[PDB]
């Protein structure tokens, strides 16, 4: 269509998983950060070269097929290939920003091979930190406090609150009724509660929620945090008699995985390749700052992403869960 | 109690070194299957005030499983969201 | 898609799968051979061929 | 010169070797410590507004150690200096004899000793405690938030638990960190009593992690952790070695000191659990 | 048996489709331990002729 | 429901049990594998 | 009895358990297997 578009589309028509865009400086050092942790490398990390614009359509299926009589009658009019519910993100900076005493510096100068185990260490540092920023985080506000909010659930617009606010009737936090808007608050899972165990849940949950399209695939995962993965799998071990049922993990017909910081009560059935982040091509901006006003050595370094899940009714969250009994 | 001293006696075990199966678990598992063949072949009567007064099967009545439009909470909610847009469309009617 | 590299390739794989999916969906479903075949009335696809879910509960 | 014995130490045994020694420069400062911390990243509004300001980094709360010195004496009688001088192997068999019972030493007084009391005797403290401070007493000693007591706990039938596997469970659920709790290094070591069937690496794998089992523990204990969050921090240059030859006594002498200090680097990844019984009701 | 008709119910297993043991072997244990419990704490009386 | 393609190991009727991806889960059909036929 | 040299893979006190040809039945000792010695 474009110039260098219409180009390679001409010529198309006489490891195909991750995408790159040219050798730059940003990208090689997001490939080297993915690299590190493993939850990163199940996932899309996609380099992008405006600030606005849409997304990227991965892992999205439907029916195209048809049939019409073209022989004196109505025509043939195709079905769109790439059209989401709603597709438009909006990528902006976050920026974090340290500093090393003048003390712990002369310490660790003398032992040889330290500026590669820094490296290391602050590699390992932003990319743990990129994952619990992205499962938490409300909403972004300039000026945010590391007071009151220690779980940095305000740094930026989270996977969660995008179900939360882009797309209802995807996510359940209460059991209403015809009359009654708020039979109960939450969702009460137990021997009396709403639910006879977590498994039924995820289970008429993946039935009802998600779609049909979907809901048939061989690519499922029930991401949940550590508290309830133990809660329900305690009471089984704790027992007297068949020791092998820990080593997969498995809860309502579906591999479970965790990780860290996930919020506690709350869960979300989803394939691992429709969630997404992306980032600006350059503007990992980084500057360095020895003033001794403080007798500390500073660095600021800054870079523009965004997370985004692709399709929103490819998965879906249930939210304040809790487990008891409930006489 | 004295089933069990007698058969902790050493000229007991029939079995040998192999299979040398406690006596505890020996007279646990004769008296469960003697049991469970009670269970089995007995059926449950109903001359009773507390068990004849209300209860027996699950229920007595039209509505069991035909319609359950609802029946699990999430498609439950589901209907309803589709009920109140039916409700919000039908507005413009009377 | 054309910014990126190898594009051709993920569209030519993308569109393979879905025709792959959709042989299938058809397979185990569909009941007529109508000449409209609406897709807003027939989720999957009930309205495209017969089956062999279909052959079987029509010959024998 | 220190530095070569120590590396020949810890080549010797094989649980030094998977351990780290590091030797220290200076007497009593901050600990090497690249252990990970918390949140970094923020936002700020620069343009028109307020500063960008930083957050720290390697954050200290209690990193003070005071390396101390210990000191082993020999005595070798005259009558015997002869006999493994006649087996063809005297300077081997010598060698080899006094540096495993030295690192033996090390290891012993690592997962013992409460205090630092001087003039210590080896008449009532066989194990060989008040000769410093180790890491399960360091552990006690300050921050006791990874010691489990409630009261003994009872790994029987009718106790608080039911197995040791949901004792390792809920130990690697509940204190230890989240983030350091899944690590291919987490492993557990347990003593001597607390064995059924499984440095000896077991064939089974208590909890999800492998256990393994090393020449000394006390009593009835067990310790979850990685095998580089503790290390012992040796002075560079104070390894002082004599040698004696006395007859007043007919015997042979040997006097040998150096300095040395335990100390576990993050203290955050690691529990440690006491006083477990197996006994039911 | 009418803890069994009970426990058969499909409201009434707090486990999920893993380790949903039947309620017959779950009724069984509970009667042994209860049994166990009371045949070990007694003792034998000599009061019979 | 009642439970690429993945085969189940334990076997319900001394067969082993399948699932394809698409299938009206209230039904289900006995028989082999290359009995079924596209002809393009 | 109470049970070359064979030995017994169950440890009965969390030790391994062995048996030499010739041994006073009623009787046992528990030490290492260094520490008895024959001197010519």
């Amino acid at each position: 269509m474009r110039q260098e578009t219409r180009f390679k589309f001409n010529a198309y028509l006489s490891v195909s998983k991750k995408f790159t865009v040219e050798p730059s400086v940003t990208q090689t050092l997001m490939n080297t950060m993915q690299e590190s942790s493993d939850f990163l490398t199940r996932i899309n990390i996609v380099p992008v070269s405006e600030m606005k614009g849409e997304k990227i359509g991965i892992g999205v299926t439907g029916s195209i097929a048809s049939t019409t009589d073209t022989a004196g009658g109505t025509e043939r009019q195709p079905k769109d290939f790439s059209k989401l519910a709603s597709n438009k993100y909006e990528c902006d900076q976050i920026n974090f920003d340290f500093y090393i005493r003048y003390k712990t510096l002369d310490l660790w100068a003398r032992y040889q091979d330290f500026q590669l185990r820094i490296r290391n260490a602050i590699i390992k540092r932003q990319s743990l930190d990129f994952i619990m920023a992205g499962f938490n985080g409300v909403k972004r506000a300039e000026t945010s406090d590391r007071s009151s909010n220690p779980m940095l659930q305000d740094v930026a617009v989270g996977w969660l609150q995008k179900y939360r606010n882009e797309a209802p009737a995807r996510v359940m936090s209460k059991v209403t009724d015809e009359e009654g808007r708020t039979t109960s608050e939450v969702i009460r899972v137990g021997k009396g509660g709403d639910y006879a165990s977590l498994d039924a849940l995820v289970m008429d949950a993946t039935n009802n929620l998600i779609e049909p399209w979907y809901q048939e695939d061989p690519d499922l995962v029930v991401i949940v945090g550590r508290q309830l993965l133990a809660d329900k799998y305690f009471p089984i071990v704790n027992k007297e008699q068949a020791d092998v049922i820990i080593s997969q993990k498995r809860i309502g017909n579906l591999p479970a995985v965790r990780v860290p910081y996930f919020p506690a009560d709350a869960m979300l059935i989803t394939k691992l390749e429709n969630l997404s982040i992306y980032y600006m091509d350059d503007s990992h901006r980084r500057v360095i700052e020895e003033n001794p006003k403080l007798d500390r050595v500073e660095n600021y370094e800054s870079m523009n992403i965004d997370y985004v899940v692709e399709d929103y009714a490819a998965g879906c969250l249930v939210e304040k869960i809790k487990v008891g009994d409930f006489s | 109690h004295l089933s069990i001293l007698v058969q902790e006696n050493p000229l007991a075990n029939t079995t040998g070194h192999q299979g040398y199966v406690a006596p505890e678990k020996a007279v646990m598992q004769q008296v469960k299957s003697s049991l469970e063949q009670k269970i089995k072949q007995m059926q449950i009567s109903l001359t009773g005030e507390p068990v004849l007064r209300l209860t027996g099967l699950s229920a007595a009545t039209l509505p069991h499983m035909d319609y359950e439009v609802a029946g699990t909470p999430a498609q439950r909610k589901v209907w309803q969201d589709k009920i109140d847009q039916q409700g919000a469309e039908l507005k413009a009617r009377g």
